[PDB]
């Protein structure tokens, strides 16, 4: 039947987009490390102008 | 931290630093004294030395 032909196709685009958000979320993840370093440069800054300021 | 440390504790040489020439001027100043004394004592004994009968 073309109704069980298109469902199924609804169906497999479904679990295709959960399979792709899945991998792009984890790649995502991984870059967390990366991103870590704009708020530490700022703490060594923050620390660098207090420093000066007790010199 | 330890940066600051290091900054804290040249702050509190230069305080050690500043009292210790502070006591050094002071006791140099009690050596002053005693030693304008000691100048005065060659004067007063130069002096009675015009004295020719105590000097006798």
């Amino acid at each position: 039947s073309q109704g069980i032909q298109q469902l199924l196709q609804a169906e497999k685009r479904a679990a295709e987009k959960v399979s792709e958000a899945r991998k792009r979320k984890n790649r995502r993840l991984k870059q967390a490390k990366e991103e870590a370093q704009a708020e530490i440069e700022q703490y060594r800054l923050q620390r660098e102008k207090e420093f000066k300021a007790k010199e | 931290e330890k940066k600051e440390k290091q900054i804290e504790q040249q702050k509190k040489i230069q305080m050690s630093n500043l009292m210790n020439q502070a006591r050094l001027k002071v006791l140099r100043a009690r050596d002053d004294l005693i030693t304008d004394l000691l100048n005065e004592a060659k004067q007063r004994l130069s002096k009675v030395v015009k004295d020719t009968t105590r000097y006798q």
